[PDB]
């Protein structure tokens, strides 16, 4: 299931 | 507030006139929201995540309110799993990490 | 201490004899390392977020220090842009949101 939300910019 | 992790930290937010549920996210750079319409002119933006890269709309300067908090900053619309709250509006609200 | 989020949280960790720059990251149920080559059984599991899944090994009961904060857990290795540390590990150093 989604767990990791990692996020960024380019 | 203090908030501890045995659970996803997990807040209501206000935006665009409506309620929603957010997650604190430490490791998101920017504030991403699940598909949705908010007002105002929006430009297409890419950004990364941790199983890759996805499409998303760009909102600029609206106002969010974080559990009685408000902020205002940019705003990204999308297919994400979940609506995160990053970094650029977390900074606005005061929020730090603690240990 | 206390870490302000005006940039990305990167701290220091200790794991299987070497040290890392890890984010420190609410935004993830568990903690999730750059591939290494760790001895030791595991299991294959798939995790995801934004972009998609992707295809990590799972290692039960591993000594990680952060920031001199000691903490045992599992740790998930595999092809991931970041180090990142989770909530299963966040807990046991006592780590809080604030604002």
């Amino acid at each position: 299931r989604p767990g990791n939300f990692l996020q960024s910019r380019p | 507030p203090q908030i501890t992790l045995w659970k996803r930290p997990l807040v209501t937010i206000r935006i665009g006139g409506q309620l929603k549920e957010a997650l604190l996210n430490t490791g998101a750079d920017d504030t991403v929201l699940e598909e949705m319409n908010l007002p105002g002119k929006w430009k297409p933006k890419m950004i990364g995540g941790i199983g890759g890269f996805i499409k998303v709309r760009q909102y600029d300067q609206i106002p969010v309110e974080i559990c009685g908090h408000k902020a205002i900053g940019t705003v990204l619309v999308g297919p994400t799993p979940a609506n995160i709250i990053g970094r650029n509006l977390l900074t606005q609200i005061g929020c730090t990490l603690n240990f």
